[PDB]
């Protein structure tokens, strides 16, 4: 059995598409609703299952705080996959860089849209994507303080060779 | 019938224990490999076996393992393997000694067909006893040969290095109805290991140097997530092995977090494959609330490890504990819907003195008893019946 | 236990032989009698060189029936005998005259004679086979496959 | 649709449904559920997978599937499943409001008397249907075939069960469970496969061995027979190519599986399989009405359709009144007339029965349990039901 | 000394005559192995019986020689025999004569093949074939009464006056400690527990003996069970597993006065009862219904002398004085009876000897035995 969200147990936390739009701490600017500093929030969870849930091969998916664990849990396999051999000062660059560029939503060139509802209305994927964005910065963000814990100029070789590892084989 | 001794030969897909019964160790223990060649014919007179064939691979031999998953699956191979045992190894004569083989219980009826018949023709021995590995592997728990030290009733899990397999013994009768089977064990866990130094981009990740990350340095942990989280706590855990090359020079391997998700294969398979994915603890509880009623209190009581690929450190707790946790768990379900309290179930998971070989030993222990050559096929009933003779299982249920 | 105890045997009778072919006419010692007033004639045609009319009288008349082997016996040791005794060239004119009646009793007795070889010199059947067969066509032999067992 | 009562056979491996009157199933579709899982396996975006997904919307899906049974052995283990097969059932199969309606369910003869009360529960209080009737599952095959004497004997996914009836008298103290059926068979069949090294221990490889089993297998005649085509000759050798498009071959299995019916002992039951339960069955009928039973064996249920099944048993009751009656005196054979029905309707059986029942009691409204006498006396409304 | 050996339908008794109790006491079962896979050598045999058939029960087919008190499998009732004396009694039988017993209306070959078998293999100097329920009346210590035996095979009673029986009156059921476990486990169907296999008939006879209940009134506790959990019970499985048992603990025992829960057409063992003794002559029936004796392990449970006297006095008119005769050692009544019998010195002389076998072969027994 692989570890699934935390979050599964929460109830009437909002939603879009079937992603949930968890509590987040964050300096980003976006529609996550503040979490608690002292607690454990999806972006620290996500980090901390990532590399025990990469090497499991079958996950099955309890409701829409997975749905959001399995987007986050793929953009730590695409971070790795930039991070290889940059300073701490360019990777910060390079990685919100990539959490920023242009990206297709679940409904649009995503891989798992089998698993994935599309945005409910026109409206609803803006509300998708500036919470994603909003998310994958954060996550990128707190990712480099795992990776560049020790040492900020080499990242560090324990987290970098999950880069070729791959979430159920599938990837963004 | 002849009074000689019987050979007993374990051929593991790792490695093969050679020896008599009623020795107190395997006269050999060694690798199930053959180095073979890739104006008269003798490339296959050329061929070289076990320790003697790991110096090969230099001199421009190609191993290979004729045993893969608990099956023999080359048969030119295996009896190359066999008559250099035989006539090098243990130096006998086959005409004059019982031999007990052993395999997998879920074998097709054909490995064991073609087993009798190079056996018979090939080697022409006395007789023959292809005995079911972990069937014998209860016999090495006892502390003594004696009937009064037996304990004819005991789930054995048995893994080697290419299969795992729960067997539920009971009164002496193998409850043949409730094996479970997995061919996942001590080398898949190898490649595992190799495949983790390889994406860290160590030095080496040669299998003789994942081999010996195995039993150097891993074990099994309480749980993964909190094994991770441990490993950047406490950064002490990161091992640096020092292996040689195959050329004869040092390197150094920093060993991570294989110490512990290496072993973790057993306790979660999925990580080693999407066709084998119930783990070890609910495949031992699968296998004993399969089993008729009366026996169950006998069966948790007593479940004895087996092969070399049990001995990792900390491997027996955790089975206990996972297993006590899914055993008390559905009792305390039953509890519940009575509102009256149960005496519960121990669980005990033995560890024990001669683990690493258990199946040798229990095919030397049995083949010393007077009925012995009476459960051979003798080679006049080869005679008769041909290799037909060993294709029934004795351990399943059959039609007709 | 009962799951080997066979009642197919003794609750549905299955079907004979002679349910499928018609049972023979004549008697026993009628047909051994009519055999045994032909032997002699095939066994004549050979002691005068005429072996060739020997086979045409033979093979005028053929024995069958599960009661009859030691006659059905004697006429095939009478007709192996006839056909050792043709001469190879000769084989190519007698099959092309042969009715097709007479050509199925040909070869429904070569694969008689080709049954025992302890008894029958086999080379010389298998080259009226050939014969046979490239004169007279395959279906020579279905007929023999189709035909009557106890022939 | 209709205004007639629905009828629904609930089986512990199909669903089939329709109204009263129905010649055979309106619809019927596996009794499964599934939830979405992701398992280093192709992924589409030519279908979209709803967190439920049920019936032939899972089955037609399932590699994207973790597939589950609401049902074994004929009871339901896990409500919330089953109440995902009942939603869809009405609401998306049927497309019915059932406030009101009239409803006919089937159970096998021996269940927990906590499983027909809530299901009957459930019936009248998440859809509200306004009368229900339970009837035992093989009385119900009884009907299907427009008789009413000879011993009915269902097999299907769950369980094998026997109800002897006798002149429209249904002898209570004769129904028996054999616990083998299509499912205990489907689970042998990956265990015999196993052997060969195939291996289908994902949830939704399941339905890939039933439908393997159900394309293959067959009861073989005579098993010396068998054993000398399985171990002397290849002819039994079959290939079938599973849905990945993987070709796996098939050979013993094909009579070895099914055999279990007749051996239980190869799936480690101790019970006497189909051939020995039905003669310890009819045998223990009263002297008078023993000629009736035999002379009318009728066969009921998926799991009674596998090649030769009709043969084998008939023979195999003869060969065992001669060992256990005549004790292999041959004199008396001809006399014992064993007859067996095995009509080309038989998987539905049930369903066209329980059709044909559910128009015999239409318009009797007291005969039903109405949700206004549940509602007052609750699971004691149900000893309406006979004993 | 004599031997005393009760064939018993479900449970062997033997011992020695004028010894208080059977010396030896052990179910009526041959059990083989379901499993062909073995460890070789190790200790196996292809039959175990009595307490070692028990003790090894889940890997065992498990099968009794007698069926409602008739032995129908001759080639394993003499493993059970070769126990009673080799392994059990620890005795060479050619040394003791052996006294057996027998229920009443059984088949005569039944008699005559247990006369034929004991002397032809294991040559007893002298044997007899008692009826179980005179010899229970031995025990009871009394020359009136009509002892109801009940079994695990069989139930009967025998109308017995000054020591003259009355075989005309005998009445002889076969419903009884078997019967009784084949209902429990159909009723237990209903609570969701699985019974199937001959071991798992072994754990429904024990919930029977240590559960069950005769209920005093029964559509009583039959409301009483359903108004409250007050009369549920537990039980623990030989797993540890729990079971929750009810109104079955009573409609169980209930099936021996109610057959047709069964679907057997009988009186019920009042009934029975009560139409044996108004089978008797008037002067004789107005001493035997203060003389209903009880015999067998089926007699056993709570409350059953109770309910077998309010049922038995609704029948009986109410002038006469009416008892049951239910000692607390009645289990074994008929051992005892048969340890009393085989020491009386009045008995001696009417053994079947060795002797006198080899002049008329088995048939000898109809004139030498009731
Ligand atoms: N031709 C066939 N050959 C083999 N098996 C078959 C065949 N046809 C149907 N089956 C099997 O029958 C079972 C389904 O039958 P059925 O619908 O009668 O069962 P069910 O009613 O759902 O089960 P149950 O009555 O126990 O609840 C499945 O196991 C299926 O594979
Ligand atoms: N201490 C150990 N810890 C873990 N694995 C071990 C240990 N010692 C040996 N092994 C492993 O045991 C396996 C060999 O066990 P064996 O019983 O001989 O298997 P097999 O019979 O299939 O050849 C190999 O995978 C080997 O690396
Ligand atoms: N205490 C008891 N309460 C209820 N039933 C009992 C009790 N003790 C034993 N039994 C019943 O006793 C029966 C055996 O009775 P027994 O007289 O020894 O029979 P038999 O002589 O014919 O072998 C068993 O079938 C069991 O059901
Ligand atoms: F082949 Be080893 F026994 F796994
Ligand atoms: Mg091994
Ligand atoms: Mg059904
Ligand atoms: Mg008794």
């Amino acid at each position: 059995p692989a570890y699934h969200s935390s979050f599964l147990s929460l109830t009437d936390v909002p939603t879009t598409g079937n992603i949930a739009m968890l509590p987040l701490k964050t300096k980003f600017r976006g529609p996550a609703y503040p979490a608690d500093e002292s607690q454990m929030d999806i972006i620290d969870e996500c980090i901390g299952l990532f590399r025990a849930n990469c090497f499991f091969r079958n996950f099955e998916i309890k409701g829409p705080a997975d749905r959001t664990l399995i987007y986050g849990t793929l953009f730590i396999s695409e971070c790795l996959g930039r991070v290889n051999g940059l300073n701490y000062r360019d990777a910060e660059r390079q990685l919100n860089s990539l959490a920023l560029e242009n990206f297709s939503i679940p409904g649009s060139g995503f891989p798992l849209n089998a698993l994935y509802a599309p945005p409910l209305s026109p409206q609803d994927a803006e509300i998708m994507r500036t919470y994603l964005t909003q998310f994958r910065q954060e996550l990128a963000y707190r990712l480099l303080s795992h990776v560049y814990a020790t040492e900020k100029d080499h990242p560090s070789k324990w987290w970098t060779c999950f880069s070729k590892r791959r979430f159920m084989n599938k990837a963004l | 019938a002849s009074f000689n001794v019987p050979i007993i030969m374990d051929n593991g897909t790792g490695y093969s224990k050679l020896g008599y019964a009623g020795n107190d160790a395997p006269s050999y223990v060694f690798p199930t490999v053959i180095a073979t060649r890739s104006k008269r014919a003798t490339e296959d007179l050329d061929f070289f076996i076990g320790n003697d064939a790991l110096k090969k691979a230099s001199a421009g031999y190609s191993l290979d393992y004729p045993i893969r998953h608990g099956q023999i699956e080359n048969w030119d191979h295996m009896e190359r393997f066999w008559q250099q045992s035989l006539f090098k190894y243990l130096r006998c004569e086959p005409e004059d000694h019982y031999f007990l083989l052993t395999e997998p219980p879920l074998n097709p009826p054909e490995n064991r067909e073609n087993t009798a018949e190079i056996m018979f023709e090939s080697f022409n021995c006395a007789g023959l006893y292809i005995a079911v590995q972990a069937v014998l592997a209860l016999a090495a728990s006892w502390t003594s040969s004696k009937v009064t030290d037996r304990s004819l009733t005991g789930t054995v899990v048995d893994s080697g290095d290419g299969v795992t397999h729960i067997i539920p013994v009971a009164e002496g009768y193998v409850i043949g109805s409730s094996i479970k089977t997995m061919p996942l064990a001590g080398r898949d866990v190898t490649y595992f290991v190799q495949s983790l130094l390889r994406d860290r981009n160590e030095p080496d990740s040669s299998l003789k140097t994942a081999e010996r990350i195995k039993e150097e340095c891993c074990y099994v942990c309480p749980d993964i997530v909190k094994e991770f989280s441990r490993f950047d706590r406490e950064p002490d855990r990161y091992l640096k092995y020092a292996s040689e090359s195959i050329t004869g020079h040092s390197t150094t391997i920093d060993v991570g977090f294989e110490r512990f998700l290496a072993p973790e294969i057993f306790f979660n398979p999925e990580i080693a494959s999407s066709d084998f994915l119930t783990p070890l603890p609910e495949l031992v509880d699968n296998v004993v609330q399969s089993s008729p009623i009366d026996v169950r209190k006998g069966l948790y009581k007593n479940i004895v490890l087996s092969g070399g690929s049990t001995l990792f450190k900390n491997f027996g707790n955790r089975l206990q504990r996972d297993l006590k946790r899914i055993v008390d768990e559905r009792i305390h379900r039953s509890e519940m819907l009575s509102g009256a309290k149960s005496g519960g179930v121990d669980v005990n998971v033995i560890s024990h003195k001669r683990q690493r070989n258990a199946v040798w030993f229990g095919g030397s222990l049995l083949a010393q008893t007077p009925e012995f050559g009476s459960y051979c096929h003798t080679k006049a009933d080869y005679e008769e019946y041909g290799a037909s003779i060993a294709r029934r299982y004795q351990i399943f249920g059959n039609s007709l | 236990t009962f799951r080997t105890l066979d009642v197919d045997s003794i609750t549905e009778p299955v079907l004979t032989e002679q349910d499928i072919f018609p049972i023979r006419n004549e008697t026993a010692e009628q047909v051994q009698a009519a055999v045994s007033q032909l032997i002699p004639q095939a066994r004549s045609a050979i002691q005068t060189g005429n072996a060739l009319q020997g086979l045409k009288t033979l093979l005028s008349y053929v024995p069958y029936g599960n009661d009859v082997q030691e006659v059905r016996t004697q006429y095939l040791n009478a007709f192996v005998d006839v056909l050792s005794n043709i001469r190879a060239a000769d084989i190519p004119a007698f099959v092309k005259e042969c009715s097709t009646e007479e050509i199925d009793n040909i070869v429904n007795f070569i694969y008689r004679g080709l049954a025992n070889p302890q008894a029958y010199n086999s080379s010389v059947l298998l080259n009226w086979h050939e014969k046979v067969v490239e004169i007279s066509g395959i279906g020579c032999i279905v007929r023999v496959l189709n035909s009557r067992p106890d022939l | 649709m209709e205004s007639a009562p629905i009828v629904l056979d609930n089986g512990t491996g199909f669903v089939k449904v329709g109204y009263a009157k129905d010649n055979f199933p309106r619809f019927q579709f596996p009794s499964i559920v599934g939830r979405p899982i992701l398992r280093a396996e192709e992924k589409t975006g030519n279908v979209q997978i709803k967190d439920v997904m049920v019936g032939d919307e899972a089955e037609a899906v399932r590699s994207l599937l973790q597939v589950k049974y609401p049902m074994e052995n004929g009871i339901i283990r896990d409500f919330e499943e089953m109440n995902q097969l009942w939603d869809y059932t009405f609401f998306e199969k049927l497309k019915i409001d059932p406030r009101g309606r009239k409803i006919l369910l089937t159970e096998p003869p021996m269940n927990p008397v906590a499983n027909r009360e809530k299901m009957c529960e459930t019936m009248f209080e998440r859809y509200g249907f306004g009368g229900v009737y339970v009837a035992i599952q093989a009385v119900l095959s009884l009907y299907a075939q427009g008789l009413s004497s000879g011993v009915v004997v269902d097999s299907g996914d769950g369980v094998t069960h026997i109800v002897p009836v006798y002149e429209s008298v249904v002898l209570n103290h004769l129904v028996g469970r054999l616990d083998v059926a299509g499912r205990d068979a489907t689970r042998y069949l990956i265990s015999l496969l196993l052997r060969k090294g195939y291996a289908f221990n994902r949830t939704a490889d399941f339905e890939t061995v039933r439908e393997m089993k159900e394309k293959l297998c067959y009861v073989s005649y005579d098993l010396e027979l068998d054993h000398k085509l399985s171990e002397e000759t290849t002819v039994l050798m079959r290939n079938y190519t599973l849905p990945d498009g993987r070709v796996i071959k098939v050979g013993s299995e094909r009579y070895e599986c099914p055999e279990c019916l007749f051996q239980p002992h190869l799936v480690g039951s101790e019970q006497p399989g189909l051939s020995e339960f039905i003669f310890d069955t009819i045998q223990a009928a009263d002297v008078d009405i023993r000629k009736y039973l035999y002379r009318a064996i009728v066969l009921s249920g998926g799991s009674s359709m596998y090649a030769g099944l009709p043969s084998r048993l008939e023979k195999e009751i003869k060969q065992l009144w001669f060992e256990r009656v005549l004790h292999g005196d041959p004199a008396r054979l001809p006399n014992f007339k064993v007859k067996i029905e095995d009509a080309p309707r038989r998987r539905h059986a049930v369903f066209i029965g329980g059709a044909v029942l559910a128009d015999i009691m239409a318009q009797n409204d007291h005969m039903w349990v109405s949700k206004a006498e549940w509602e007052e006396y609750g699971v004691r409304a149900l000893d309406k039901l006979g004993p | 000394t004599a031997l005393v050996c009760d064939n018993g339908s479900g449970l062997v008794k033997a011992g020695f005559a004028g010894d208080d109790a059977p010396r030896a006491v052990f179910p009526s079962i041959v059990g083989r192995p379901r499993h062909q896979g073995v460890m070789v050598g190790m200790g196996q045999k292809d039959s175990y019986v009595g307490d070692e058939a028990q003790s090894k029960r889940g890997i065992l087919t498990l099968k009794y020689p007698i069926e409602h008190g008739i032995i129908t499998n001759w080639d394993d009732m003499e493993k059970i025999w070769h126990h009673t004396f080799y392994n059990e009694l620890r005795v060479a039988p050619e040394e003791h004569p052996t006294l057996l017993t027998e229920a009443p209306l059984n088949p005569k070959a039944n008699r005559e093949k247990m006369t034929q078998i004991m002397f032809e293999t294991f040559n007893v100097p002298a044997m007899y074939v008692a009826i179980q329920a005179v010899l229970s009346l031995y025990a009871s210590g009394r020359t009136t009464g009509i002892v109801l035996d009940s079994g695990d095979g069989v139930t009967h009673n025998v109308p017995i006056y000054e020591g003259y029986a009355l075989p005309h009156a005998i009445m002889r059921l076969d419903l009884a400690g078997r019967d009784l476990t084949d209902y429990l486990m159909k009723i237990l169907t209903e609570r969701g527990y699985s019974f199937v296999t001959t071991a798992e008939r072994e754990i429904v006879r024990d919930i029977k003996e240590k559960l069950c209940y005769v209920a005093l009134d029964f559509e009583n506790e039959m409301a009483t069970a359903a108004s409250s959990s007050s009369l549920e019970k537990s039980y623990e499985l030989p797993d540890g597993q729990v079971i929750t048992i009810g109104n079955e603990r009573f409609r169980c025992p209930e099936t021996l006065f109610q057959p047709s829960f069964i679907g057997m057409e009988s009186a019920g063992i009042h009934e029975t009862t009560y139409n044996s003794i108004m089978k008797c002559d008037i002067d004789i029936r107005k001493d035997l219904y203060a003389n209903n004796v009880m015999s067998g392990g089926t007699t056993m449970y709570p409350g059953i002398a109770d309910r077998m006297q309010k049922e038995i006095t609704a029948l009986a008119p109410s002038t006469m004085k009416i008892k049951i005769i239910a000692p607390p050692e009645r289990k074994y009544s008929v051992w005892i009876g048969g340890s009393i019998l085989a020491s009386l010195s009045t008995f001696q002389q009417m053994w079947i000897t060795k002797q006198e076998y080899d002049e008329a072969g088995p048939s000898i027994v109809h004139r030498k035995c009731f």
